[PDB]
RNA sequence: UCCCCCGUGCCCAUAGCGGCGUGGAACCACCCGUUCCCAUUCCGAACACGGAAGUGAAACGCGCCAGCGCCGAUGGUACUGGGCGGGCGACCGCCUGGGAGAGUAGGUCGGUGCGGGGG
RNA sequence: GGGCAGUUUGACUGGGGCGGUCGCCUCCUAAAAGGUAACGGAGGCGCCCAAAGGUCCCCUCAGGCGGGACGGAAAUCCGCCGGAGAGCGCAAGGGUAGAAGGGGGCCUGACUGCGAGGCCUGCAAGCCGAGCAGGGGCGAAAGCCGGGCCUAGUGAACCGGUGGUCCCGUGUGGAAGGGCCAUCGAUCAACGGAUAAAAGUUACCCCGGGGAUAACAGGCUGAUCUCCCCCGAGCGUCCACAGCGGCGGGGAGGUUUGGCACCUCGAUGUCGGCUCGUCGCAUCCUGGGGCUGAAGAAGGUCCCAAGGGUUGGGCUGUUCGCCCAUUAAAGCGGCACGCGAGCUGGGUUCAGAACGUCGUGAGACAGUUCGGUCUCUAUCCGCCACGGGCGCAGGAGGCUUGAGGGGGGCUC
RNA sequence: UGAACGGCGGCCGUAACUAUAACGGUCCUAAGGUAGCGAAAUUCCUUGUCGGGUAAGUUCCGACCUGCACGAAAAGCGUAACGACCGGAGCGCUGUCUCGGCGAGGGACCCGGUGAAAUUGAACUGGCCGUGAAGAUGCGGCCUACCCGUGGCAGGACGAAAAGACCCCGUGGAGCUUUACUGCAGCCUGGUGUUGGCUCUU
RNA sequence: UAGCUGGUUCUCCCCGAAAUGACUUUAGGGUCAGCCUCAGGCGCUGACUGGGGCCUGUAGAGCACUGAUAGGGCUAGGGGGCCCACCAGCCUACCAAACCCUGUCAAACUCCGAAGGGUCCCAGGUGGAGCCUGGGAGUGAGGGCGCGAGCGAUAACGUCCGCGUCCGAGCGCGGGAACAACCGAGACCGCCAGCUAAGGCCCCCAAGUCUGGGCUAAGUGGUAAAGGAUGUGGCGCCGCGAAGACAGCCAGGAGGUUGGCUUAGAAGCAGCCAUCCUUUAAAGAGUGCGUAAUAGCUCACUGGUCGAGUGGCGCCGCGCCGAAAAUGA
RNA sequence: CGCGGGGUGGAGCAGCCUGGUAGCUCGUCGGGCUCAUAACCCGAAGGUCGUCGGUUCAAAUCCGGCCCCCGCAACCA
RNA sequence: AAUGUAAAAA
């Protein structure tokens, strides 16, 4: 809500008054230049305590054009799909036979009993952070 | 606003200066305690009113930590 | 802070007490001219004078807002000001020394001084600790 | 007329706090005792009576010291009855009469009145 | 028991209503006597106590340091410093240990009948009071006591209650009923208190007044609003001013919103539109420039410059604004937000009616909705035109000079 | 006892992404607004959002529902026909408009006859810039201006008209209201008069 | 009925208000007081003034109380770090009670404390003074200006008090262009006489184009600020200079060095930290520009020439910019 | 801005007026019955009383400023 | 006096 952003208009009000109404011009319209959302308040005999409520208002839905914009760049970072069905899945745990299997690096296991404790350094070290990096360092220095 | 009181003004202060003759009876001082002590010839009341005893003269003595006192002289 | 609620407003008469020496540092700015300086003058001047020579040596203020400034909120005429939009000021009389600075080169304080003047409403004057002492 | 002491006033710190010293013949105090008068929300600490011995340690008396406290000019200034003069003002300047506070120089461990005992 | 009737329904108030306030005490404002206002800054009272009173006698605080079984910063004890920063029932102030403060013995003067002389004061009230008489309390006595350290703890008169006595007692004796003395019934708190007894509504409204007082406009003011400057943190890769300018500071203007209440209430017609304009320049375009982070074309920024120009539609009563299609550009302000004795009357702002809403209600609404009478004759100034008179120091016909004005002024 | 006056909740939590919340917790009530409708003759924010129509639509129509502040006989939702009712659109047609022109007649104008009115302190009544009770023909300074009329225009004379209706004041007035006060009519009610006889009964 | 509005008729003479306080279903009305006037009475007292006594808490100042306050010191408490646990120890460019030093602020703080004011005594003061008792009143919306405060915004022709004062009622006279209250001055009547006051003395317009010494070049004067500038004149101070300066011009202007560190690069030149020497007459581990980093240009400094003054800073007078408005200046 | 109300264990509410000890329901935690979960039974824990000041021997409680939430009001021209 | 999902018959 800088000032040099929005523009703020007066102008005579619709409805009862007098003449007082007529010759005394106590609504106003804040127009967000940038966003160009616009508001206009008349609700007072004032012309402060209108230019006051129309900014309070402004400030609401400028807040709540924040929250809309701050959602693509904090939840397409958790995954750009992720069904959870099935197949879905990048790293299998079976205890019966005993093996885990990352599908990403086709790297295989076999303790899955105490990978699901602790173990992870062995997977996210040589092979996990690998792939990872891999299919976004082999976008970048090819065509991307 | 909460604000706008006050308390009547109870005209206080010395009634008598040095100097000036009294007739017994007559009033001396009206004081909020005792910023003027009896003495010679001079009452005190319920208020701290210093009152003369005896047709005379008044005068003041300041007697430096044992404060200041109000006398009248009689002569008749 | 402390005190008590809001307070009236005085005269700002002949510079008696307006006026002094210098006590702390080797240069300062005195006042010429009587006014209220507000806290949000002070600190500006304040500020732009170690902002102008960072990490310099050390500045002194000797002039303290205590004085609560009130103001009525655009309208008519009931109660004393809810006040203190500008919130605090401090009284100065033509002559007295606001600013003292210390540990730089005369040309480094010349201008530290300089500046704060011109943060400030009133006309002043730059001093060196001639050789008046007590 | 002089000196010491006892009691009691007057001004109200230049009379006070503290450190050192001196006084027991006289006076004063502590001091011996608690039968009697009297007394303790307990206690002869206090109040009280009867009083030798000892002492001047305590208290007080006198005298020295200026660390604290207190007193504190002169000179100039702020301010200001009254009278004027300059600027938009927040303000400022002169004439006339009065004149601080702070601070500097200094001062002070008192001065005196009545009665009484004693050389 | 509003079917009906007579009435009540407070004042202050930078207009009124809403809110707040109304008496009393303390402090400041108050300008070194007293007094002193504001819807100026701050707080209390509408009680309490038979001990918290009288007198006689005795005792002296808070706090700090040190030492002490519970204690633990703080209970009670001891020591040293400590003049009052404690306490004085309760707000504050003044006063105060050479007691007004803490404790104890006896005690009830929180007496009756008075009252010299004063303080304060418009009235009426309020306050202080020596001493005299009676009969008393404490003290050996001198003496002290007519409540409380003091300043708030309150209510004229009327009307009535209870108790008592030298009073009156309607021909006389009693009685009734009064008087006098004593005391009781006040948030009469709008607190000098109209009645024993009282709320609203009007846009269906009326009269008397007011520019003593609000709504329009002008005025003063310039907080607010618009424009412009000072400083130069920092941005701009390098470079603080090509373009920008934190935190602060100084001004101009009188287009906004306010403040004040100065002319007008025996009337200064309020918005928008239409018509007709004219002026300002802080310039939208066109004309001329400086810088550019200006190759050129095009821009950006500042300077000079009113001479002319500055479109047509959609939506809404709109001003404003959004939008469509163009343009050299689609400038901003003044003129009573120019202009209703020029027009309109969609909006506001009478009576009808309805919705939501509030109110038991009558009604009410910067809430909404549909409807709703705008006055032939210009005297003067001014303005557009057109004549009559006289003058122009012979009379007449025709032709002329241009002092001084006016018009025009655009752009692709 | 409601087709009598009337009334008809609050806070927090919960879903195979997020959002929402069919579900739950709790407090309170006499009971917590059902159907149906809903930015409405009701919606403040508001020109709500989306769709339609238009080159462009604060209006209009269709939707959605976070209903400031709908809602069931002060009726709810619909409804053919009807309407000098109020809103939106289109076709036809047009001087409504671009944007005005010409023409006719009745006035206006000139001559003859008759002959009013409101208004009116008195007038020998110019412009600017100041000024003054703050908007000047009348004051100051300056500019301008021969005397008198006729046809026209309406910026001024704070023009005329109506002792402002708006506002406030007055211990003014009146109409209306009620669980304001006090009365009255009216209606209810005990005693008694008009009012008598016989019998049972406590 | 009208606490409201309007209206109220001949002359001369003397005096001459108020717009405040208290209470008021009072607030544009009233009652009492204040102020005006008339009558009778008292008779040096009255305003103002001299001398003396007492009462006082402002201006100013001050920090001794109540609070506020910047820096430093000393130092409980708490916080971080070493170290740890039995709890103990030290460090502490963290915050900070008490205390102290330096430096300050306060209407509701005062160790202090004026000028002044109040009152009484004595004296001057015979004045449209004063006091006692009465008859008659009006006024009870004030306004501006100076000064002292509150409110407001250290705004208002604002508002509320205090001491004055003028208008009110002196819109009678002079000055101020015009203009109740600013400056001068209190108009009984007449005069073709004189001196003055404020203000003025070039023309409208009376009176000096007076005298002497300066300043100002803007039409300043003819009405504006922060702030900016080789405007102009004046006093003072420091320094350079005939042993040769200032300015310009001829020449060098460097070596290790490319300073250590940051950084893609930082070569005197984004920033951070900074204190060598030497060829020598002189050149700074560097003033500005130029770069991607450098080289290039220049000052600083020294040599020569010239040949007489020159540069910085403080102070005062007047002036310049800052400076845009709407009917004609 | 004006007047009124409110802020207390994790959720929702008592307690305050008349100061001395903070209560209710839910959830949470431990233990039970069940094959297991829920239901149900037995235990237990958990609160700066919004915040900063003031009164008092003592403050959730009374007084005052502030922040936050709720409702009402914002009219005449 | 409720509930118990989703991969097993040469
Ligand atoms: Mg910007
Ligand atoms: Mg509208
Ligand atoms: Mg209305
Ligand atoms: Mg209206
Ligand atoms: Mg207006
Ligand atoms: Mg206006
Ligand atoms: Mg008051
Ligand atoms: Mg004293
Ligand atoms: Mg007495
Ligand atoms: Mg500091
Ligand atoms: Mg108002
Ligand atoms: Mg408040
Ligand atoms: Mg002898
Ligand atoms: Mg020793
Ligand atoms: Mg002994
Ligand atoms: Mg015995
Ligand atoms: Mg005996
Ligand atoms: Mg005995
Ligand atoms: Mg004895
Ligand atoms: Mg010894
Ligand atoms: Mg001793
Ligand atoms: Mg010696
Ligand atoms: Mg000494
Ligand atoms: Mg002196
Ligand atoms: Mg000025
Ligand atoms: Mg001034
Ligand atoms: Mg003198
Ligand atoms: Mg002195
Ligand atoms: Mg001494
Ligand atoms: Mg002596
Ligand atoms: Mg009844
Ligand atoms: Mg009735
Ligand atoms: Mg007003
Ligand atoms: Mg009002
Ligand atoms: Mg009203
Ligand atoms: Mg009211
Ligand atoms: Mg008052
Ligand atoms: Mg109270
Ligand atoms: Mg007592
Ligand atoms: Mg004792
Ligand atoms: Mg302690
Ligand atoms: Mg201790
Ligand atoms: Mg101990
Ligand atoms: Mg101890
Ligand atoms: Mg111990
Ligand atoms: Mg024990
Ligand atoms: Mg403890
Ligand atoms: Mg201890
Ligand atoms: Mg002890
Ligand atoms: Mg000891
Ligand atoms: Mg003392
Ligand atoms: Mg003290
Ligand atoms: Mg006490
Ligand atoms: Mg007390
Ligand atoms: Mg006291
Ligand atoms: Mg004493
Ligand atoms: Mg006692
Ligand atoms: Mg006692
Ligand atoms: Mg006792
Ligand atoms: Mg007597
Ligand atoms: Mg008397
Ligand atoms: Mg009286
Ligand atoms: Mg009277
Ligand atoms: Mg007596
Ligand atoms: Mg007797
Ligand atoms: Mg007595
Ligand atoms: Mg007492
Ligand atoms: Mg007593
Ligand atoms: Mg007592
Ligand atoms: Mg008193
Ligand atoms: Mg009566
Ligand atoms: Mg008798
Ligand atoms: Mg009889
Ligand atoms: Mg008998
Ligand atoms: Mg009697
Ligand atoms: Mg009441
Ligand atoms: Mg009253
Ligand atoms: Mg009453
Ligand atoms: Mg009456
Ligand atoms: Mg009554
Ligand atoms: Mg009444
Ligand atoms: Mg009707
Ligand atoms: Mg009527
Ligand atoms: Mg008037
Ligand atoms: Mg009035
Ligand atoms: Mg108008
Ligand atoms: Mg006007
Ligand atoms: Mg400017
Ligand atoms: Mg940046
Ligand atoms: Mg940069
Ligand atoms: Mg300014
Ligand atoms: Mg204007
Ligand atoms: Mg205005
Ligand atoms: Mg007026
Ligand atoms: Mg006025
Ligand atoms: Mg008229
Ligand atoms: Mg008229
Ligand atoms: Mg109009
Ligand atoms: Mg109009
Ligand atoms: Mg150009
Ligand atoms: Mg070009
Ligand atoms: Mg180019
Ligand atoms: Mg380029
Ligand atoms: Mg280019
Ligand atoms: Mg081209
Ligand atoms: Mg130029
Ligand atoms: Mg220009
Ligand atoms: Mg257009
Ligand atoms: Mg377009
Ligand atoms: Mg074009
Ligand atoms: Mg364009
Ligand atoms: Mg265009
Ligand atoms: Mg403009
Ligand atoms: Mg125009
Ligand atoms: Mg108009
Ligand atoms: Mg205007
Ligand atoms: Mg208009
Ligand atoms: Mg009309
Ligand atoms: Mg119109
Ligand atoms: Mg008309
Ligand atoms: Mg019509
Ligand atoms: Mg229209
Ligand atoms: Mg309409
Ligand atoms: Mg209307
Ligand atoms: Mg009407
Ligand atoms: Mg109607
Ligand atoms: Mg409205
Ligand atoms: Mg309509
Ligand atoms: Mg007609
Ligand atoms: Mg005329
Ligand atoms: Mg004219
Ligand atoms: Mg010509
Ligand atoms: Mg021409
Ligand atoms: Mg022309
Ligand atoms: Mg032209
Ligand atoms: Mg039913
Ligand atoms: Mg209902
Ligand atoms: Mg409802
Ligand atoms: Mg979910
Ligand atoms: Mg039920
Ligand atoms: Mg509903
Ligand atoms: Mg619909
Ligand atoms: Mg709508
Ligand atoms: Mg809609
Ligand atoms: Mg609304
Ligand atoms: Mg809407
Ligand atoms: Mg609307
Ligand atoms: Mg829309
Ligand atoms: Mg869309
Ligand atoms: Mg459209
Ligand atoms: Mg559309
Ligand atoms: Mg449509
Ligand atoms: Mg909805
Ligand atoms: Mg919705
Ligand atoms: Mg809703
Ligand atoms: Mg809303
Ligand atoms: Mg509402
Ligand atoms: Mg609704
Ligand atoms: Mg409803
Ligand atoms: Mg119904
Ligand atoms: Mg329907
Ligand atoms: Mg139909
Ligand atoms: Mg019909
Ligand atoms: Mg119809
Ligand atoms: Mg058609
Ligand atoms: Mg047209
Ligand atoms: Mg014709
Ligand atoms: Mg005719
Ligand atoms: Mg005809
Ligand atoms: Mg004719
Ligand atoms: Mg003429
Ligand atoms: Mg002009
Ligand atoms: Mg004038
Ligand atoms: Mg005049
Ligand atoms: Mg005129
Ligand atoms: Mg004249
Ligand atoms: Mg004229
Ligand atoms: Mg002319
Ligand atoms: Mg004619
Ligand atoms: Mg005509
Ligand atoms: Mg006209
Ligand atoms: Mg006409
Ligand atoms: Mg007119
Ligand atoms: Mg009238
Ligand atoms: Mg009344
Ligand atoms: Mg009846
Ligand atoms: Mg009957
Ligand atoms: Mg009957
Ligand atoms: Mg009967
Ligand atoms: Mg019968
Ligand atoms: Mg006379
Ligand atoms: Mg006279
Ligand atoms: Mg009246
Ligand atoms: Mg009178
Ligand atoms: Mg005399
Ligand atoms: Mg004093
Ligand atoms: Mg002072
Ligand atoms: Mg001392
Ligand atoms: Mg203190
Ligand atoms: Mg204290
Ligand atoms: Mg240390
Ligand atoms: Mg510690
Ligand atoms: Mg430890
Ligand atoms: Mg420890
Ligand atoms: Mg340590
Ligand atoms: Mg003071
Ligand atoms: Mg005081
Ligand atoms: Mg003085
Ligand atoms: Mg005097
Ligand atoms: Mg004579
Ligand atoms: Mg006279
Ligand atoms: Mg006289
Ligand atoms: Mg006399
Ligand atoms: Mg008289
Ligand atoms: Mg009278
Ligand atoms: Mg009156
Ligand atoms: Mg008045
Ligand atoms: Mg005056
Ligand atoms: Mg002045
Ligand atoms: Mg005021
Ligand atoms: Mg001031
Ligand atoms: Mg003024
Ligand atoms: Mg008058
Ligand atoms: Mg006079
Ligand atoms: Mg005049
Ligand atoms: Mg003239
Ligand atoms: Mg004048
Ligand atoms: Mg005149
Ligand atoms: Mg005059
Ligand atoms: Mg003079
Ligand atoms: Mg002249
Ligand atoms: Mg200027
Ligand atoms: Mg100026
Ligand atoms: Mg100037
Ligand atoms: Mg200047
Ligand atoms: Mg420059
Ligand atoms: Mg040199
Ligand atoms: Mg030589
Ligand atoms: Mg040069
Ligand atoms: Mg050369
Ligand atoms: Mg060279
Ligand atoms: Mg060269
Ligand atoms: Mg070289
Ligand atoms: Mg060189
Ligand atoms: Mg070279
Ligand atoms: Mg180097
Ligand atoms: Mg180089
Ligand atoms: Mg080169
Ligand atoms: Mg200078
Ligand atoms: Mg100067
Ligand atoms: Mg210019
Ligand atoms: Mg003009
Ligand atoms: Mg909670
Ligand atoms: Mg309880
Ligand atoms: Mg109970
Ligand atoms: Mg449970
Ligand atoms: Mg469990
Ligand atoms: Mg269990
Ligand atoms: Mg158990
Ligand atoms: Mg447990
Ligand atoms: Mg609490
Ligand atoms: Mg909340
Ligand atoms: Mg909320
Ligand atoms: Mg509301
Ligand atoms: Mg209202
Ligand atoms: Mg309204
Ligand atoms: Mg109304
Ligand atoms: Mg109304
Ligand atoms: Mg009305
Ligand atoms: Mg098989």
């Amino acid at each position: 809500l800088k000032p040099e952003e929005l523009r703020i208009d007066v102008m005579r009000a619709s409805g009862p008054g007098g003449p007082g109404v007529n010759t005394t011009d106590s609504a106003v319209r804040v127009v967000h230049l940038p966003t160009g959302i616009t508001v206009t308040c008349q609700t007072t005999r004032s012309q402060i305590k209108n230019k006051e409520l129309a900014l309070k208002i402004l400030k609401a839905r400028l807040y709540e054009l924040e929250r809309k914009k701050r959602e693509e760049e904090l939840k397409a970072l958790r995954g750009e799909v992720r069904p959870i069905e099935w197949g879905s899945q990048i790293r299998s745990y079976v205890l019966d036979k005993n093996y885990v299997k990352d599908h990403r690096t086709g790297l295989m296991r076999h303790d899955p009993e105490n990978v699901l404790d602790g173990d992870l350094m062995d997977l996210i070290w040589a092979g996990l952070e690998w792939k990872a990096g891999r299919r976004q360092g082999t976008e970048e220095v090819e065509a991307e | 606003t909460k604000n706008g009181r006050d308390s009547q003004a109870k005209r206080l202060g010395v009634k008598r200066y040095e100097g000036q003759v009294v007739r017994a009876g007559n009033i001396l001082v009206r004081q909020r305690g005792t910023r003027f002590k009896p003495g010679k010839n001079v009452g005190m009341g319920r208020d701290f009113t210093l009152f003369a005893l005896v047709d005379g003269v008044v005068e003041f003595q300041d007697r430096g930590r044992l404060g200041r006192y109000v006398h009248v002289r009689p002569l008749a | 802070r402390m005190k008590y609620r809001k307070q009236q407003r005085g005269r700002l008469k002949g510079a008696t007490k307006g006026g002094d020496y210098v006590a702390f540092g080797d240069f300062g700015l005195v006042a010429l001219e009587p006014a209220w300086i507000t806290a949000q003058q002070i600190e500006a001047a304040r500020v732009a004078m170690v902002r102008h020579f960072r990490r310099g040596g050390k500045i002194f203020i000797r002039i303290f807002p205590d004085k609560p400034y009130t103001k009525k909120p655009l309208e008519v005429r009931m109660g004393k000001g809810k006040g203190n939009v500008e919130g605090y000021v401090a009284v100065v009389k033509p002559g007295r020394v606001m600013f003292e600075v210390a540990g730089v080169t005369e040309e480094q304080a010349m201008e530290a001084l300089r500046i704060a003047g011109h943060k400030l409403p009133i006309k002043t004057k730059i001093v060196r600790r001639d050789a008046y002492d007590e």
